């Protein structure tokens, strides 16, 4: 006696997991893009020292992906209420979270390669203040596991 | 406010209720309000009940040179979309001197752990002509503030009810989709139409 | 920034009303009410096919007209004081116009697909008919923004490519790759919208 | 009594949406009318500067 | 047998065909006009030839008047809903259609006039380029007139 | 047979018809009287020549006045739903067509003065993209006609 | 019996066509004031003059009142529903309608007396384009007369 | 009986008539205050009469304050819904009415003041001004009385 | 067998993994477009080197026309809502995936083109950081896919 | 009768009561208190007797508190219907009479003081002033006090 | 009795009490952050004397908290509806006066602060408007408390 | 028994408390971050000190993560729809609290690293605010944890 109309809820979990970590990581992307195309053209020796900011976005993605696939992979054509409810519930946890801590790597990469192009000091606090961000999406995942999972 | 009918099983088990109930044969209309509510003697010789399915036969004697009977037939099921069990009122059927009648109903609908209430459930086209026929007929019927639960019974009180009065209709749900998207292409031209300027100076 | 917060707001009260209604209903229960099932039923398939055939050739042409005009600024500003310019960078134009092209090409196809029904209730109607609206709906919906997307596209990259002509002759024959590029999204639109008509029947 | 239903009217879906509609013009008109002349300029540049 | 209303979409149908058209070519025509006037203020001997742009706006326009008298025409009391969807669908794709037709007339023909205020050459890539515009509202009526005589 | 609340479409006609054209007269007389008042200054003489596009905008609004005046002779108690909705698609006809007109009037009569106290020449210029313009207004008020006739 | 919400739409009628008048008015009243303002610190010869374009708000002001007093005075609590939805629309005929006259007036008032201060020549061109602005309220107060009285 | 929930609109009404004629006159004080200031610091002499516009303000108050008085007196359980809306059409009739002359009053003190500080004898057009823009609460409150005493 | 209405959301997937992946792709080929433009003129040894993000955006293209030709393929007129939310949601996963992705392409390409066009030696970090760009429409391409064959 | 959920209009009335009289307290405040800072630097001595207008802020304050006590004080579980919508009533009256009242309150004294500072003699005028702009709160309090007792 | 979701406005009452003050109580923070940092660059003998505002800052904060936990401590599941509507009243009163006082204690701060580096004389004022904005917040957690016992 | 959909409150509340709170961390995070980098360039050797308010940051993010996984562990799949309005309530409470409390660090952080970089006393300052900031997050934390607890 399973509802047809809940299991939409799971997808929906799924898709967001996807979709917002990925706009948060494509920001995260592209800001740090920008500054780094930037400072290349003064200091190209920091190229692969500045890329990082790119890959921990793309960290960001591959934490929105992992827990849509899981999302996907726990779906079934008679899923409970329940257990879709729970589905969304990772799908947004993760999602919003990636949207946040990409948003936070995007304008911090920016800045700080910026900031190292000028003063090459810098670079130990860019990667600290980097993955203080990342761990917001961490902490999404985490979440998202936890529900997806009960 | 008189009481409803009701049909008992042990207990109360269908429920009917009207402010006016009234009905026409030949377009010569009589009331049936008075004859039906409280009154004790109303006969509901062959009225049935099933948790799947319901059919109340009220009775007047002398109607239209008659003993007319009206038999609201109504059901209940599971449909998978959810977990309720909906009801429906499938048909009217009148009998009459050595002849019945077949209304089909359009909008009595709903969960079934819930009553059900229209104002002017009638075949009157200005009152909204909820009951429906392919074929022309002698009959007329109006239901005024009519309610109706055929499932789910507690007693005499009826259970909350849904209602005809739905927020949209399916013509204003087509009407305000239809105006919508006049309204987005009217407030994109407006736009463009409002950041239109003037130059404030000519050459030489 | 008056009509931009205009727009902001009743966007903003739109969505307050939506996401209340919504915890209302749902705290009382009337998933019943609510059901989105009888919104999609009782919308006639014609609007929905209708609609779609519409946009299907509005949306293109939108696309059209407005890369049309983004290339066409920088194509007659360029050619001010660079008049070689008129005759080739024209490529943007007529890259822009194809949009169009596959607008019509689509909403007549589509057109092809209606029909009455002579039917009221949705058991009558059924499963063939309503899918044949809701599948016209969304190819033109598909084919329309595809093409209007294109459309844009391609209008900005001929505004570029005109007015890098006007520094050197040369370029605009090598930049032109990206236009091809821009149009093959709009090509994309029309398969996607191909595949998605390609089953349908009303009746 | 009896747990009767509050007596919806049949055309409640038409005046509800006539009223919710009509009240939105309404609203709408005034609040950009009363925005329009809020942000009015008053006018007095040649006076602004002596002022200030 | 048919409902009451379905009169109201056709009549939105050709409302619609009437009103998008009609902003159109007003948006067409005064930013043409504008651009002419600048031009004259320089070069009075430009006035007729330039005035094309205005002409092309009120081409726009006729095709609006046409299909929407033709919807008109069609607007019978026991009109179905199919037909009245059928003369909706032609409203919005001619009235779109010319909305955007004029917006690129207008904006065209602005940059033309002023182009060849100073450049005379380029009087004929103004016209040729216009044409490719009108011909998008030739499109939106074409497809409107399918629609409205199905 | 006539639902009850039929005579509200017809209103709107009514309403309508009048409003929006009469707003399309006021802008463009507004946008027109700056450009007469800013021509003043510098060229008294051309002073009375000078208000055509103001009058060209008070025939956008009688045109609206026109359609408003027939749909409020037409407005009858027991109108039936059809004829409601062709009532109220006239008056949207005029009166956003007027609209339209009234922009393009303003826009046009503005840069048309400011550039005639300039150059004279473009007096006639200005005149023949003011009657371009003003054949909107006309369209709509033909529309707006044949649909609350019929 | 009508129903009884009927008499909502007569109030609505009556509140609108007030109140959009006076928004008119005021906006009239408000421009043209600052336009004297300006005008006088320069010449206080021209005050008396230069206050019309005030009494003309005042004028739409005055129609308001008219169409409100007569939907005031119809009102009726049996009123039909035909009836009221007519008083609303020449609640709404008249008093949008005067709102844009409003804004005509006002912005015309205070270019005209500005540019008059300048020269006074225009003075009389500021009066015809006064009068043509107002002209548009009161073709909104004949709709509304029509309307409230069928 | 009349519903239970019809004082809704009685209540609504006397509330927004003192609300709106509050927020009109907010604004005016406002306006004429700054305005006041600014001529006093050149001109400190004129405080006394230039103040004059605050007091036209605080006749919108009074305004608004009359009529939401009027229609709480008048507020009763058993009301009928007709008189209960026409309450509400009262409300809104002083209130949004006392919001234009507010508007108007408060731009007018502004622009006036400033310019009296520079040229005395503007007094006179200036309380001239303020008048015809405190009539249109006058009207507000007119047609307010009529609606409620009805 | 399955509702009527089912189909709807399947055919709303198709058609949102096409637009989005449409819109994410016209935004980063024009971004990327406009870059080259800048570039060529200043450094035209570059041009074809300098493309490889239009072909970027064109991978994003194609991403979202496997899935939306799957989901065609997939859907019938009879389809289970179940079927039907889970293509939904591979057409939204890609979709709007592909847009955040494209958003990426364009702006990574943009800023990378202008910074190559003064330090060559930024290219290979510019490829870098557009590979780590169109992955995230890669990601969203995997679970697209994962959910329609489900 | 007495439906269950009667009591909430009361409760949202006390709610509003205090709430937009602290906005408006809080606007009032937070602008003279700026003007004070301003002028503080300049002229120290006017500290004492300048603070005033924030008094008047606070009595708007003690208004909405008064209003919001006695509504408080009034409600109970079987509150009529009619009973819980007057104490709405009087709650919007005060409360957002009290807001109006500190916009104007704040911005008079921003002017005010600013202008003391460069002008003794403005003190009284400026303090007339403020008391008028305080009178509106007392009038909404008034409103509010009869509305609650009715 | 009690219909079951009774509970949910209580809930929100805390959810309000906390989260609005916390606004109010993060604003205020801010903006005195933003004034003492600028301040403190010639003026740093002023920072430990100057952080009173901030103080204020967390009594919002504590009135916000003390009220929240107040709601939820009362908080019993068959809630009659009546005290759950009341206490949805007692957070709303709390939190957004929280929220207007957090706007004056920020607003004030940010200026007062800088005046003061300046000015030492402005201390006592600003501590004195500082003390005025409180008691807003004040205000409402003496409204909260009344409804909450209630 | 209890109503099927309870659980999906509990979800949102589950996310909630994580997602609001983290996007507070994350715009503290990223404020914090650019002015390191920003202050970076002049004193060098005061980044890792001055890191604290990205540290104090991350902590907002543990208090989201604290509150999510308590209600996950409390969520079942029949809960009663009491429970689950408290574990919405606190996951509101800790999610947007926390975000209020993200903006305050993130503004004073930004605000005191660039003013330390000018005067160093101010560290001790900023760490006080850091600390007034934190403890808005940590009172949503309190009424979280207690509403989910009942």
């Amino acid at each position: 006696n399973n509802p047809e109309y809940s299991s939409f809820f799971g997808v929906m979990g799924a898709s967001s997991a996807m979709v917002f970590s990925a706009m948060g990581a494509a920001y995260g992307t592209a800001k740090s893009g920008t500054g780094i195309a930037a400072m290349s053209v003064m200091r190209p020796e920091l190229i692969m020292k500045s890329i990082i900011p790119v890959v921990m976005a793309g960290i960001i993605a591959i934490y929105g992906l992992v827990v849509a696939v899981l999302i996907a992979n726990s779906l079934t054509d008679g899923i409970t209420l329940y257990r879709s409810f729970l589905q969304l519930g990772a799908g947004l946890s993760v999602g919003l979270s990636g949207l946040a801590a990409g948003f936070a790597i995007g304008i911090v990469g920016d800045a700080g390669v910026r900031g190292t192009a000028q003063q090459p000091r810098l670079f130990v606090g860019m990667i600290l203040i980097l993955i203080f961000a990342e761990v917001l999406g961490l902490y999404g995942l985490i979440v998202a596991l936890i529900l997806s999972t009960k | 406010i008189h009481p409803p009918v009701s049909y008992n099983d042990t207990a109360p088990r269908i429920l009917f209720w009207a402010q006016n109930f009234s009905v026409a044969y030949k377009d010569e209309w009589k009331d049936l309000t008075s004859l039906t509510f409280g009154v004790e003697n109303l006969n509901l010789t062959g009225s049935f009940w099933n948790d799947s399915f319901a059919m109340l036969s009220l009775t007047y004697e002398p109607l239209f040179g008659a003993t007319v009977t009206f038999k609201f037939i109504l059901a209940s099921r599971f449909y998978p979309v959810s977990a309720r069990y909906w009801f429906t009122m499938e048909r009217l059927e009148i009998h009459s001197n050595g002849s019945v009648a077949h209304f089909n109903v359009s909008q009595v609908t709903g969960p079934s752990i819930y009553s059900f209430h229209c104002e002017y459930v009638s075949s009157l086209s200005k009152k909204g002509s909820l009951l429906v026929t392919n074929v022309p007929s002698l009959w007329q019927m109006t239901l005024h503030n009519f309610q109706i639960q055929a499932f789910n019974v507690t007693g005499e009180q009826f259970s909350y009810a849904s209602d005809c009065a739905g927020f949209f209709s399916p013509g204003i749900w087509m009407g305000l989709l239809t105006t919508l998207f006049m309204l987005f292409i009217f407030t994109y031209g407006l736009h463009m139409i409002l950041s239109l300027k003037t130059m404030d100076r000519f050459d030489d | 920034t008056g009509l931009e917060l205009l727009y902001l707001g009743i966007f903003v009260a739109f969505w307050a009303c939506m996401i209340v209604v919504g915890i209302c209903y749902t705290i009382f229960d009337l998933g019943f009410r609510f059901d989105v099932a009888w919104f999609l039923t009782e919308t006639s398939p014609f609007m929905w096919s209708n609609l779609g055939i519409g946009l299907a050739i509005s949306l293109s042409v939108v696309g059209a007209a407005w890369g049309i005009y983004i290339t066409g600024s920088s194509i007659i500003g360029g050619g001010v004081k660079a008049p070689r310019i008129k005759t080739k960078n024209l490529v943007s134009i007529i890259f822009c116009e194809a949009v169009a092209i596959y607008g019509i090409i689509m909403a007549i196809v589509i057109s092809n697909m209606a029909e009455p029904f002579s039917a009221t209730d949705p058991k009558a109607i059924g499963h063939r008919n309503y899918h044949a609206g809701y599948s016209m709906f969304g190819a033109g919906l598909t084919v329309g923004l595809s093409n209007l997307f294109c459309g844009v596209c391609v209008g900005i990259v001929g505004s570029g490519a005109a007015l890098a002509d006007a520094q050197n002759p040369s370029l605009f024959v090598k930049i032109l790759i990206v236009e091809i590029f821009g149009s093959a999204i709009g090509l994309f639109g029309v398969i996607v919208a191909i595949l998605q008509t390609s089953r349908v029947k009303m009746g | 009594p009896y747990n009767l239903a509050y007596k919806y009217n049949l055309e409640y879906s038409v005046v509800f949406n006539l009223v919710l509609w009509i009240m939105t013009g309404l609203a709408l008109a005034v609040i950009i009318t009363s925005y329009n002349i809020w942000n009015m300029d008053p006018g007095y540049d040649s006076i602004i500067y002596r002022m200030t």
